């Protein structure tokens, strides 16, 4: 009848058929359609089989891992089963559809008669990835019965081991003959042979393994922070420790934030190193089985921060995806909607929809996200085109809200308290691994924010031994540590996007400017945009935020603004295909700039004189500018706009030049 | 939250802000304040002192025309209520939007004087929408009321301004 | 009722650890047979478990049908019967 | 004060195919010799 793996309800013959069924007549309008979602269903991509062309161009690629979308199963009607079978019991059902893939395989250059020859296909091993299992359950929250099943976790991975040796194949030569052999692997365990296998040769105990003859594969350890949805009553986050196996080894960094699907397993601990007694109580893990690195909600990592990570990922053909792919039509969307002549506004004004008008903050926030362009001297020098805000603000302004928002928005920031941060916890420290009882180094906040924006909190409450590591990191986007574990210069390459309050908690009009921010000069010159976010009370523009916040109570859940996802990627491909550069017309609005801003410091601390990192900050604005609008140059529109968005942010019109003070009527509109 | 003034004793020639030492971001994040004031009066302190005395004589409470309600059928009331989501109409929004702004006139008004209890902000208006919500949900309905609005008006009135007016 | 009954409350109460195994045993002598039928969406335990009881079926079957085809006396059904659950429960 | 852990088994697969010279396949040749054994028309050594 009917043959089933012990221990399964699984019955390898149906589980091949059925996902060769699968394989051969999905599309996605079934996905669609399980969704609930019938007005999106377009027939030039929902009526051509899906997995087909991704099993054609995999092997014009030459790329040996499927992606499946296991919720893709739930929607065909004869697979239903075949995605419980693989939530429950991954190891068979996984390996059936590998051999299927294979079949495929063969089966698609057989049956259509192409040119491509069957022993390349042959020898190559496929494997299948999945993912999207299942709810994002809580680690904690799983139980010893749900041990060998998939799972998804969000997480942050905050560190990752070295890459292990794991013996797979043993060599063994003989002492007196020479004679050498290979024995494979069998579920953890090498049967060391007790007598040479020749005829000749009979010595016991004349076999010694070859440590570096032998064959290994790669075995990397990975921390990762959980994230998840759901929380219970005072629960605090928990790190746990997740295993990769092969190419997808050093696919993670410390920092990021990722999908992992994979399966839950435990382990006995040997209770002593010389003892093989076993601790009843196991250890448990994730054996990962797909990472996924790219969100539709949050932007994508800055490409030019992984290089060489993007170059090692092509030659270990991991197969996995740092960025989100640009399709054509989705691309013609972006060049359509960056012809707009409300460009500029329509973004900024569909940053944060819930935060109602800061026209300028939005649109400073925009421009650093969007950053300016980077640029790497051939000598060894480098420039980063990263831009960092202060919000100096009355309470109540909603800048927490944005600082909130940016967090995650952003791919791989951090989100930091004044006074909930310390300078070792900023920057890197040693700590004692639970598994190995051994100092690793592990990364502080500002170098996990690398390449992201780090979202600095009550600012202005921070020690000013934890502000002083922030110099180096605001100018050369690096800290150069010299401890006892650790002496080296690291990379930290984070926007830094601070909130801040006055000294007497909100702002005094009688103090000047410098007084009411109360921060250092050599701090303050390194941040390219100060907001001085103020309160200033009138009939409508109070009217019009209480029924701003008053809509958003009609409705249990709630001009045009664009998508997050569209925001999200626009942002991407400005950031991955556009590098500005300055001209001799943008070159000498800059320089007149900076000189008039400079004579109007020559007056008489009170006021905040020009620097030469306003300069700095006005080119890398004026880039941001550039690439907000997909153009390849700065001409003098970005850099007048630069100047701009600088003069309106301090509020330098509303301020007197000379005493400093701000009057709150005679110029402000709020 | 439970504090003391600067001095700890109140005094009225200080400003409400002045003996209060609590910065203005803190105060901000704070729904409700209640002064309470230590006034020393014949008639008041006579009904302290006979209710305490009785709750010292007959180790209970002295009022018996009402029966208090245990705190196992307070949590599980409290439970239910908070099982409830209302939702607030348009009325009540213009309501609330007319009572912020004039809160909002007001303490421009009282900034100069000595009466002033701080800047009203957002988070006065969204404190206000809260407190309309919980006495929603305290009578199990999923609406918000012109009448729940009122009272967390006036409880916020009664809350500084009211006792040290008197 | 008038009949007499040990005080299993009190025994309960000094005794548990082997009250629970009791209770265990007394349970799995008296329990019901499943109305439904097990699916695809059943645990993964349960299944186990269902098989290990049609496993534990079929070698009872198994080791009663092939003693029967022994005919080891070649000779009261009932009684052989009883004594041939006795010497397969017990193999 | 705990009582012994207790070590059990039960036959699942079908296991390694059967050796002659394995005991347990030696013990029932025998057992299949005095089972089934004829010397005219008799059970001889069942009876026996
Ligand atoms: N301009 C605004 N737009 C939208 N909502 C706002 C605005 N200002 C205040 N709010 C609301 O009021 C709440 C107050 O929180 P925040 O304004 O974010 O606090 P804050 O601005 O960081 O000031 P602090 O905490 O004293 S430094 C927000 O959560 C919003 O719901
Ligand atoms: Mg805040
Ligand atoms: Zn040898």
């Amino acid at each position: 009848p009917l043959r089933i793996i012990w221990g399964t309800n699984v019955s390898i013959q149906e589980c091949t058929t059925n996902f060769r069924n699968f394989l051969m007549s999905f599309k996605y309008k079934f996905r669609k359609i399980l969704d609930e979602r019938e007005e999106f269903i377009n027939n030039t991509t929902d009526e051509e089989l899906y997995y087909i062309k991704q099993l054609n161009e995999m092997r014009e690629l030459g790329t040996s891992n499927l992606n499946l979308d296991a919720r893709n199963l739930l929607a065909y009607k004869q697979t239903e089963d075949l995605y419980h079978q693989l939530l429950n019991y991954p190891q068979e059902v996984i390996s059936i559809m590998d051999q299927t893939i294979k079949d495929c395989m063969v089966s698609l250059i057989v049956d259509n008669n192409l040119d491509y020859d069957l022993d390349e296909i042959e020898t190559k091993f496929y494997k299948v990835r999945p993912y999207n299992v299942g709810s994002c359950k809580g680690m904690r929250e799983l139980n010893p019965n749900d041990i060998d099943k998939l799972i998804n976790l969000k997480g942050l991975v905050l560190r990752s081991t070295p890459v292990i040796p794991d013996m797979k194949v043993a060599f063994f030569k003989c002492n007196v003959c020479d004679h050498t052999m290979a024995v494979e692997i069998d579920r953890g365990v090498i049967q060391e042979p007790a007598r040479c296998e020749r005829i000749d040769c009979n010595e016991p105990n004349s076999m010694s393994l070859i440590h570096n003859r032998c064959s290994f594969a790669d075995k990397q350890v990975i921390k990762l922070q959980e994230t998840p949805d759901f929380v219970p009553d005072g629960q605090t986050p928990h790190s746990i420790s997740l295993c990769v196996y092969d190419e997808l080894v050093d696919s993670c960094r410390a920092g990021d934030r990722i999908e992992v699907t994979g399966t839950f397993r435990s382990i006995p601990i040997r209770a002593n190193s010389r003892q093989r007694v076993l601790k009843s109580l196991y250890k448990t893990y994730v054996d990962v089985v797909h990472v996924k690195k790219v969100s539709d909600k949050r932007l994508d990592v800055d490409t030019s921060t992984i290089e060489q990570e993007l170059m090692q990922n092509k030659v270990d053909h991991n197969e996995v995806e740092e960025v989100r792919q640009i399709t054509d039509q989705d691309l013609a969307k972006i060049r359509e909607v960056a012809a707009r002549e409300d460009l500029y506004s329509l973004l900024a004004r569909s940053i944060a929809p819930s935060i109602y008008e800061l026209e300028d903050v939005k649109k400073g926030i925009l421009l650093q996200l969007f950053g300016g362009t980077n640029k790497t001297f051939t000598k060894g020098g480098r420039y980063r085109g990263d831009i960092n805000i202060l919000l100096c603000g009355d309470p109540s302004t909603s800048k927490s809200q944005i600082l909130q928002y940016v967090h995650k928005i952003t791919p791989r920031g951090v989100y930091t308290s004044g006074k909930g941060s310390s300078a070792v916890g900023l920057t890197a420290y040693i700590t004692r691994d639970v598994d190995t009882k051994q100092l690793v180094l592990e990364s502080g906040a500002l170098v996990l924010s690398d390449g992201g924006v780090c979202c600095i909190d009550e600012f202005d409450k921070m020690s000013d031994s934890t502000r002083s590591v922030l110099h180096e990191v605001m100018e050369q986007q690096t800290i150069s540590i010299a401890k006892a574990g650790i002496i080296t210069t690291l990379n930290a390459r984070s926007s830094i996007l601070a909130s801040a309050n006055p000294i007497g908690s909100r702002y005094n009009p009688n103090l000047p400017v410098t007084e009411n921010i109360d921060l250092p000069p050599p701090l303050l010159s390194r941040f390219d945009l100060v907001y001085l976010v103020l309160d200033k009370v009138d009939e409508k523009n109070d009217r019009e935020l209480a029924k701003h916040l008053t809509n958003l109570y009609l409705e249990d859940k709630p001009d045009d603004v664009l998508p997050v996802e569209f925001l999200t990627m626009y942002i991407s491909y400005a950031k991955e295909h556009i590098h500005p550069i300055i001209t001799e017309a943008a070159k000498t609005e800059l320089v007149r700039a900076y000189v008039g801003m400079r004579k109007m410091g020559d007056d008489s601390e009170k006021r905040i004189t020009a620097t030469t990192r306003q300069l700095e900050s006005m080119i890398r604005l004026a880039e941001a500018h550039a690439k907000m609008k997909l153009k390849n140059v700065v001409e003098l529109e970005d850099v007048q706009e630069a100047v701009r968005l600088i003069r309106s942010a301090i509020k330098d019109y509303a301020t007197d030049p000379k005493t400093g003070k701000i009057d709150m009527n005679l110029v402000q509109t709020g | 939250a439970a504090a003391n003034p600067l001095y700890g004793r109140y005094n009225p020639r200080l400003s409400p802000l002045d003996n209060i030492n609590l910065p203005a971001a803190l105060l901000s994040r704070f729904d409700i304040l209640f002064l309470m004031l230590d006034i020393p009066s014949r008639d008041d302190d006579e009904k302290l002192a006979e209710h305490v005395t009785y709750v010292h004589m007959h180790n209970k409470q002295p009022d018996l025309d009402f029966t208090p309600v245990e705190p196992s059928k307070m949590r599980e009331y409290i439970a239910y209520a908070k099982t409830k989501r209302p939702v607030m109409s348009e009325a009540v929004n213009d309501y609330v939007v007319q009572a912020y702004i004039r809160l909002r006139q007001d303490s421009k008004r009282e900034m100069d004087s000595k009466f002033s209890f701080g800047q009203a902000t957002p988070r006065t208006l969204l404190g206000i929408i809260r407190l309309s919500q919980a006495l929603a949900k305290l009578r199990l309905a999923d609406m918000v009321d012109i009448d729940d609005v009122e009272e967390a008006l006036r409880l916020v009135r009664v809350s500084k301004e009211s006792l040290y007016q008197e | 009722q008038g009949t007499q009954a040990d005080d299993l409350v009190s025994a309960i109460q000094q005794n548990a650890n082997h009250f629970t195994e009791l209770f265990c045993r007394a349970i799995d002598n008296n329990m019901p047979l499943p109305t439904k039928e097990i699916d695809y969406k059943d645990d993964v335990l349960d299944v186990i478990l269902n098989q290990r009881r049609l496993r534990n079926e079929r070698m009872l079957s198994d080791r009663t049908n092939e003693i029967r085809s022994e005919n080891l006396m070649d000779t009261p059904p009932s009684s052989m019967n009883d004594a041939l659950r006795e010497v397969v429960e017990d193999e | 004060s705990f009582d012994r852990p207790e070590i059990y088994s039960a036959p699942v697969l079908q296991g390694e195919s059967p050796n002659d010279d394995d005991n347990t396949e030696i013990i029932k040749s025998f057992k299949n010799f005095i089972l089934e054994f004829r010397l005219d028309s008799q059970f001889i050594y069942r009876d026996q």
